[PDB]
């Protein structure tokens, strides 16, 4: 259908590949294909354990990338469980993706400044650190080694500070695998994304099986003003 | 750098001391405990101005004590140091660590990782010292340190410098 | 030459539209890099020079390159008259940002000075010159006879009328901000059906501009 | 896209496709597990009956011709129905 | 972290939340309060801070 | 590349503060970041591959022209033509001996520009502007 | 025959925690599975996103 | 939006919305964001 549907797909996918499990990538791929999912569909489909989806839908969630809706229906059985429906918010997962990975890149860059500083002295008695700046008044009148105030024991060296390349070499081997997602967020923002929703993914959908107990069709309700 | 500053100070003066000429010796105690003491919220304060009329105040009895608390208000020459501020000095102690330069009343402490590569430490020789392959760091020599910063407590003020900054170093 | 168009192509790059004289350009151009007056004033007959005495078989690549020898020689030879016009949009309905940079004539008499010169006598003849003391002033030359003739006629041969309302009484303009008007759309229609029903062999129709040509003639076929 | 969508007949899901270039056109029906395949012929149609907005239960009937055909058709979305 | 229904981290955070409020008073209207393994209450900041033989 | 600073990584998209800053001696496309990153401590070698002359972080600066070979020659061209200030008053007049004087100089700094003959030009130059 | 295609990034794999046996199969329609390092993956579960409105 | 009554259960808050009632418990990080979203002037007129 769209391309830039088809695009946001290859998005989750990716991500999904790179930075997480492989039963993430399956209940991942699991709401791509189907585009509505409740909790039996996913049981169904995948043969997924609650508990074992629990830790999944929990991450999933805490990253915004599958979004649940609360709604129940009324079966002709009248037995009105509270499912779940799983489907995707596009454009606050791609926000989501976008935020995640601009912190992680920032957060690197964090920590290539603080190994930029010197190497600074240790205390392995006391496990203490010490900075180059703290450490000038526990000098001793022998000017010969770092004396400690606590342990009086002589300090060691920090192996800090010369892991910089290190950290540099982080720093590529995480910037041109994700040029990939650069490149599509450079079609992406190109591009206009639609605001789509529950209603709006069950344009959408495919069925999981032959009979669901959930029934997609939206109940209006008379004063919810959420 | 030096500084010309307007501070106060509280002083607790003795019960003992409380003679018809008080006045020198509160102007004693204040001078005894001020000439080269070091005040993190003023830097080393070293020498006192405006000896003929310096501000006492009315000395406040302590609800306790009995000594009484005077508000000495004084004009003073002090030197507080900040980071970005190049001082001349001279080396007063040298180790593998680095050395400590002194400049004015303070102890600079430039480190071994702030001195570029060719500066070496050699103990062998007397005094133990630093060389390189176009100048050499003694004890009581000519150099310009930067101030990269500087910590102050209550009573003491230690500041890091260094020699890797060009046209810096011995003159 | 290759620093003159990397200069003009630092030029390109702005976000409002740079109105200048050709001075304040060279002025800029010689502060910025060291590029004078005078051999820009000869850039164009020393690229002439060169691509013959290279005897290159194929200059289409080279064709452009032209362009940037007449800009050369234009904006230095010349200081006074002319402008320069350094436009972020080249249309503005494009969302993708095309500079152009426009070197202006002003002046119309700079051009046709050395006909009124070299030549001793000119006849300026057009059908529809009016009026015709305009053009002694926006070209700078002077007139000996001035004279437009009314044409004797037993009947009159030509019937020019001016229409300002429509069919309903309705106020008529073309002018561009106004062209999306039901309004004008209907009288302009019903007009030209009833001229054309009325008009024996033929038509010539003419349009202030071919934008408003297309939205009126796409109004008309929907 | 408007020629395809997910539906439901007699209580089974499905996909409902037009097969519109061959000719004459027809609706399939296509399981979703793959247990029943049917197709209808739009030579034999009488009648169509549709459902408004206004109603919670959506639902198509087709009413063919010489007893008559009645085939009956859940969609779960407005727009695709 | 490791996942859970949400019937279990509402009964988690409303275990934590009457922690935490026990930790702060004991005495609460309508509220069951926190017991020692000697049967006595949990002597609470509040039951600590009010009363007689509180700090004030 | 001419989007992403081959030091850092970083892309545009990504981070659209970074800024063109070249090292005038050997010319290699960086960002501020990485002006900011190894030169603060000191004067070090040019983190590129292949490439290890010492260069300052105070003599950074931005170039104008977007191309790197033009902006070698308008630099050069400045630190020719701050001593080579002569103009036709200078000559009295005499335009085929500025006009001789302006090959010259052009010579000089295609010289200086492509490296084949730096030496004896480079100090040529020295001489002139030790006068 | 489902490992080595499970390798070459073809099928997806559900395999169970007590032993790697191959129970349910997938078409991987992504690419590759591997193609972050694990230093890095902890590195993007370290870090937290903000709320809905803060974006 | 209509403003839900919100009443105290125990050690938790509930809110019930009006019908044109839904009851459901208030999450705490939700009061929390919101005390987050309230300016300086609205809690200054409340005598924060
Ligand atoms: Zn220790
Ligand atoms: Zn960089
Ligand atoms: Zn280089």
């Amino acid at each position: 259908d769209r391309p830039i549907d088809d695009i946001v797909k290859n998005l989750l996918k990716f991500v999904v590949r790179g930075f997480y499990g492989g039963s993430f990538v399956l209940v991942l791929d699991a709401i791509l294909f189907h585009s509505v999912l409740a909790e039996d569909d996913l049981k169904q489909l995948l043969s997924i354990n609650k508990t074992e989806l629990g830790p999944l839908i929990a991450r999933l969630r805490s990253d915004r990338l599958i979004s649940i809706h609360k709604q129940r229906e009324y079966p002709p059985n009248s037995k009105s469980v509270e499912r779940v429906y799983y489907y995707v918010k596009y454009p606050h997962a791609i926000d989501a993706i976008k935020w995640k990975v601009h912190q992680v890149v920032q957060r690197l860059k964090d920590d290539l400044d603080k190994n930029s500083e010197p190497n600074g002295y240790m205390c392995p008695i006391c496990l203490t650190k010490y900075t180059q700046l703290e450490a000038v008044q526990l000098l001793n009148f022998d000017r010969t080694e770092f004396l400690c105030s606590l342990c009086d024991e002589p300090l060691v060296e920090d192996d800090s500070g010369k892991k910089n390349k290190e950290k540099q070499d982080k720093l590529n081997r995480l910037m041109d695998q994700i040029q990939p997602i650069i490149d599509s967020l450079k079609k992406i923002d190109d591009s206009r994304i639609e605001e789509n929703t529950f209603e709006i993914a069950l344009a959408r959908l495919i069925p999981p099986q032959n009979q669901s107990h959930a029934a997609y069709t939206y109940n209006p309700k008379k004063g919810s003003t959420m | 750098m030096f500084f010309i500053k307007d501070l106060s100070l509280n002083i607790t003066l003795h019960p003992s001391f409380f003679g018809p000429r008080m006045k020198q010796y509160l102007k004693t105690k204040l001078l005894e405990e001020v000439e080269g003491s070091c005040t993190g919220k003023f830097g080393y304060i070293l020498c006192v101005l405006d000896y003929d009329n310096i501000d006492i105040q009315r000395g406040r009895i302590l609800p306790t004590d009995g000594s009484a608390e005077f508000n000495v208000k004084y004009r003073a020459v002090v030197f507080k140091p900040f980071k970005g501020e190049v001082v001349d000095g001279t080396v007063v102690s040298c180790s593998q660590h680095g050395f400590e330069v002194q400049v004015g009343p303070m102890k600079v402490f430039v480190t071994k990782h702030l001195m570029p590569q060719d500066l070496t430490f050699n103990a062998g020789s007397n005094p133990p010292s630093y060389q390189s392959s176009e100048d050499v760091i003694t004890i009581k020599s000519r150099i310009r340190v930067k101030i990269e910063g500087c910590i102050s407590q209550v009573s003491s003020i230690h500041a890091i410098g260094s020699i890797k900054e060009d046209y810096l170093g011995a003159i | 030459l290759k620093r003159l168009i990397e200069y003009l192509k630092t030029r390109m790059k702005v976000l409002h539209v740079i109105s200048e004289t050709p001075k304040s350009f060279l002025q800029h151009l010689k502060q910025l890099t060291f590029i004078e007056r005078k051999p820009l004033r000869f850039c164009s007959e020393r690229l002439s020079l060169l691509v013959r005495t290279l005897e290159v078989t194929e200059v289409e690549d080279f064709t452009a390159l032209k362009d940037i020898a007449t800009f050369a020689t234009l904006i230095s030879t010349y200081e006074e008259g002319f402008l320069l016009i350094i436009e972020p949009y080249e249309i503005e309905n494009a969302a993708v940002p095309n500079p152009i940079m426009r070197f202006t004539c002003l002046d119309a008499s700079i051009a046709i000075k050395p006909v009124f010169e070299r030549f001793s006598s000119v006849i300026i003849t057009s059908g529809t010159i009016s009026p015709l003391d305009m053009y002694p002033r926006m070209l700078n030359f002077k007139t000996v006879l001035q004279k437009s003739y009314a044409m004797t006629l037993a009947k009159k041969s030509f019937l020019p009328m001016i229409i300002t309302k429509g069919s309903d009484q309705v106020a008529i303009s073309s002018r561009f901000e106004i062209r999306n008007d039901p309004s004008i759309v209907r009288n302009y229609g019903s007009m030209l059906v009833e001229f054309a029903k009325i008009t024996p062999d033929g038509m010539v129709v003419f349009f202030p501009s071919y934008l408003y040509m297309e939205s009126i003639v796409s109004m008309w076929q929907t | 896209m408007s020629h395809s969508g997910a539906a439901i007949f007699e209580k089974v899901s499905g996909i409902i496709a037009i097969n519109e270039d061959v000719s004459p056109a027809e609706l399939t029906w296509r399981s979703t597990d793959g247990d029943k395949v049917h197709t209808v012929v739009l030579s034999t149609i009488d009648k169509l009956q549709a459902t408004p907005a206004s109603s919670e239960k959506m639902m198509l009937r087709l009413i063919g011709k010489v007893k008559p055909q009645r085939h009956m058709f859940s969609f779960n979305n407005r727009t695709v129905m | 972290h490791n996942g859970a229904p949400h019937h279990a981290i509402e009964e988690a955070e409303s275990l934590l939340q009457f922690h935490v409020a026990t930790y702060m008073d004991n005495d609460i209207a309508g509220q069951p309060q926190a017991l020692q393994k000697s049967g006595r209450p949990v002597k609470s900041i509040r039951a600590r801070l009010k009363g007689k033989e509180g700090r004030i | 590349n001419k989007d992403m600073c081959p030091i850092c990584k970083t892309d545009r998209y990504l981070s659209p503060d970074v800024k063109f800053l070249v090292n005038p001696e050997c010319y290699h496309r960086i960002c501020e970041s990485c002006v900011d990153r190894i030169f603060s401590l000191g004067p070090a070698q040019c983190p590129y591959k292949g490439c290890d002359k010492i260069l300052r972080k105070n003599k950074f600066k931005t170039q104008i022209f977007d191309d790197v070979e033009v902006e070698k020659e308008v630099d050069i061209r400045k630190r020719v033509f701050n001593v080579f200030n002569k103009t036709i008053d200078d000559f009295n007049g005499d335009l085929v001996e500025y006009n001789k004087y302006l090959e010259e100089v052009e010579d000089i700094i295609y010289k200086l520009d492509h490296g084949i003959d730096v030496a004896k030009t480079e100090e040529k130059l020295r001489t002139y502007e030790e006068l | 025959t489902i490992n080595q295609l499970e390798e070459d990034s073809k099928i997806l794999v559900l395999r169970t925690k007590k032993d790697k046996t191959p129970r349910y199969v997938w078409y991987n329609s992504g690419g590759n599975l591997k193609c972050i390092d694990e230093e890095f993956v902890k590195m993007w579960e370290n870090v937290q996103l903000p709320q809905f409105a803060e974006l | 939006n209509t403003q839900p009554t919100i009443r105290k259960d125990g050690l938790k808050l509930v809110g019930s919305w009006k019908k044109d009632p839904e009851l459901r418990v208030l999450s705490t990080e939700e009061i929390l964001n919101i005390f987050k979203h309230i300016s300086v002037k609205d809690f200054t007129s409340l005598g924060f």
